[PDB]
């Protein structure tokens, strides 16, 4: 069973290098094709690169000249150089494998292992953390009642927000990262829970920003 | 006793000649491996490809082909019952395993293998 | 070079009833063994994409036969027989002719569909201790709501807003087929504490008339 590992995805500024990674376990994937394909806003799919077996190398003329594909089949893995990075470069980049090399032509099975993908921004601005304020329950009601907690001003992406530590699942939603006019980031993540438990139930939401070294417990209570 | 037959066939998966006429050639894949016989272990499979005609290839009616005339190999038996126990184990020393299948209008064992090992 | 379209961008169909997909190419796809380089895979959110069909019209391992493959040359489509909730999410073709170089399609987004669901309506004033720091956000939540379509207008003072909010919205909840969406009032701290009347308006079909949401800083 193969999986594949992207890393090395980044906040560069433009014109600046980036190095990629795709780690193979469980196989070799020394004769396969392997392929670079992009997402932007977690929507669209755009192929980009690809290396064969023999090192033979294909790109998009939108990149030609400025990536370079390699791969090391003693570590398994293959990398990504980049140079000159523009805006147009920013998304999310996932390693697929691909068929052996050449043999498409008697054996083709589709493009079965993809990676968790890596993501690139490319931009001048700088890592800032968010601040993270409650949505307190307010006079919210119905039998059902409402509370949150908001990520606001932050950069670049992701953010991951839990709920109890990962314990609270039912009734959440985070919702889709918005870019203000700022620049910067800001969502909102909300729950929906028992009127009834709002003395007795503890609710903390938990933010992580790794890019800024960021996590955040934010411990969310009533008002008045 | 009567004399029994075992052809060990490799698997062919066979296409249509791209584009290039002489149009009753093809082109087949199959997989081969090489080993030494007494340090045994195991070894990785290579692959190949080669063009034949449509005369020397003959399908198994299921799309799998083979060749018309494989390695064959005889001994002497009983009845049939003995004679697979002999053959099967002279394949799992020999290092064949496939398609079994036995003709009884001629006593030949038919086996195709998907494989090709060496020494 | 060589391009891939896809055809619609977007349906939605109630469950139990088929869906078919287009996607068209530029240039033939069959090859000299007589069969078709064309793949359609499937991204669910929050997933990696997964294969769904092979070489034109084989299913790929592990997927029901509801779902199959049709079409030849520059012309193919994907139907699914019989749609469940899990099938929502982005459905996308890709050419693998010019293997290893590949297309995709711009994908199409399956959405279920559901009975109409009016929104549950909430509002989160700032809190003190944002107002600290100067900035004062206020929240205004539409909560397992259907169809996704809906109008939120703030007002200040009665004042009507523009420019200074932001929404954002949920995927369908693939398990209740709902909508959840946000919309995010920013002033300075100055600004909120010179007015008094902060409400939210929300025009959705499944509500009679719009309904307004406020409160007194
Ligand atoms: C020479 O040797 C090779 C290697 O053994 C052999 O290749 C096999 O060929 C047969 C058919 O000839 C294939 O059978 C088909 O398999 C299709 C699925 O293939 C995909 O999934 C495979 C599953 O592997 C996963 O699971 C195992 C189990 O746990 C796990 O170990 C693995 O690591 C993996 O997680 C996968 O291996 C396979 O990979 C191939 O393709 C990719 C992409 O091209 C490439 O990256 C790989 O390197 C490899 O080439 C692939 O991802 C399946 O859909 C298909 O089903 C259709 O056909 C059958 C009948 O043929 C119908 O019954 C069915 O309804 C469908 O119509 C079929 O079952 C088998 O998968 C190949 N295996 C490999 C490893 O390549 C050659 O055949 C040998 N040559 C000869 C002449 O014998
Ligand atoms: C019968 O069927 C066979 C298939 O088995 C077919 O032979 C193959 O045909 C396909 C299609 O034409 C060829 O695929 C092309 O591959 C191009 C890249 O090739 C590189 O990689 C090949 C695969 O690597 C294997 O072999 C190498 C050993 O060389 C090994 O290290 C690998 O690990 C792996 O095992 C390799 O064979 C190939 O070799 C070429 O160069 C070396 C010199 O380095 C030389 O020794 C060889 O003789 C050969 O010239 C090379 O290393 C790929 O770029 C190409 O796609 C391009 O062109 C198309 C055209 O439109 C574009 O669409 C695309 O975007 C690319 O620009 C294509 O995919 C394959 O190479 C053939 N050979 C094989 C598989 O061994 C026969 O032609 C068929 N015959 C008939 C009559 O039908
Ligand atoms: C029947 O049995 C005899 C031995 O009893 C085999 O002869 C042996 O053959 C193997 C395989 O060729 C030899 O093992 C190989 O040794 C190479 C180095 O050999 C030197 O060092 C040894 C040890 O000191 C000396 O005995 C020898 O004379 C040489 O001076 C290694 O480099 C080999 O590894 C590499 O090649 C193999 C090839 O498959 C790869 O798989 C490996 O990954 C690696 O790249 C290998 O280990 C062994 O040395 C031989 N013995 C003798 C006494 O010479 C016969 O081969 C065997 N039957 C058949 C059919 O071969
Ligand atoms: C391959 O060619 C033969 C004749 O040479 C023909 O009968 C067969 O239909 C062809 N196969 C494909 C897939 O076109």
């Amino acid at each position: 069973e193969v999986q594949l590992v992207e890393s090395g995805g980044k906040l560069v500024q433009p014109g600046g290098s980036l190095r990629l990674s795709c780690e193979a376990s469980g196989e070799s994937v020394g004769d396969n094709d392997m392929h670079w394909v992009r997402q932007v806003a977690g929507k669209g799919l755009e192929w980009v690169s690809s290396i064969g077996s023999s090192g033979d190398t294909y790109y998009i003329d939108a990149v030609k000249g400025r990536f370079t594909v390699s791969r090391d089949k003693g570590r398994n893995s293959v990398y990504l150089q980049m140079k000159t990075l523009t805006v147009g470069d920013t998304g999310v980049y996932f390693c697929v494998r691909g068929p052996e090399s050449g043999w498409f032509y008697h054996y083709y099975w589709g493009l079965g292992v993809w990676g968790r993908g890596t993501t690139v921004t490319v931009s001048s601005a700088s890592t800032k953390g968010p601040s993270v304020f409650p949505l307190a329950p307010s006079s919210t009601s119905g039998g059902t009642a409402a509370l949150g907690c908001l990520v606001k001003d932050y950069f670049p992406e992701p953010v991951t927000v839990s709920w109890n530590s990962g314990a609270l699942t039912s009734g959440v939603h985070t919702f889709p990262a918005v870019l203000q006019s700022s620049g910067l980031y800001s969502l909102s993540s909300v729950v929906t829970v028992p009127s009834s438990s709002l003395g007795t139930q503890t609710y903390i939401c938990n933010v992580n920003h790794k890019p800024s070294n960021t996590k955040v417990d934010k411990r969310v209570e009533p008002k008045s | 006793m009567t004399t029994f037959k075992l052809a060990a066939c490799v698997t062919l998966h066979c296409t249509n000649v791209t584009i290039s006429m002489r149009e009753e050639m093809k082109n087949c894949s199959f997989n081969t491996t090489t080993v030494i016989g007494n340090s045994t272990g195991r070894d990785k499979i290579q692959k190949e490809y080669a063009l034949f005609y449509k005369l020397d290839i003959v399908p198994i009616e299921n799309t799998g082909y083979r060749l018309i005339n494989c390695q064959t190999t005889t001994t002497e038996a009983v009845d049939a019952a003995t004679a697979a126990k002999v053959f099967k184990q002279y394949a799992n020393d020999n290092g064949i395993d496939g398609e079994w299948t036995y003709d009884d209008a001629t006593k030949t064992f038919t086996v195709t293998e998907g494989l090709e090992v060496l020494f | 070079d060589l391009l891939m379209t896809q055809s619609p961008h977007s349906l939605a169909v109630t469950p139990g009833e088929p869906a078919s997909i287009s996607c068209r190419s530029s240039q033939s796809l069959l090859l000299g063994n007589g069969r078709n380089y064309l793949d359609w895979y499937v991204q669910k959110p929050g997933q990696s994409p997964q294969l769904l069909i092979y070489l034109g019209s084989n299913r790929a391992s592990g997927v029901p036969d509801r779902f199959s493959g049709s079409g030849s040359g520059t012309y193919f489509t994907l139907k699914i027989s019989r749609v469940e909730a899990e099938d929502v999410g982005f459905y996308y073709c890709m050419e693998a002719r010019q293997t290893p170089r590949l297309t995709f399609g711009g994908g199409t987004k399956l959405e279920i569909r559901r009975t109409v669901a009016a929104p549950s309506v909430f509002i989160f004033p700032p809190s003190d201790e944002q107002l600290k720091s100067g900035t004062a956000s206020v929240v205004c939540l539409l909560n397992n709501f259907y169809p996704r379509e809906a109008k939120v207008q703030w007002k200040v003072d009665n004042a009507l807003q523009s420019g200074n909010s932001q929404e954002s919205v949920t995927e369908q909840d693939s398990k209740d087929s709902t909508y959840s969406l946000s919309s995010t009032l920013t002033l300075s701290k100055a600004d909120y504490e010179k007015h008094k009347v902060y409400a939210c308006e929300v025009t959705h079909q499944g509500l009679s008339s719009p309904v307004t949401k406020s409160f007194n800083r």
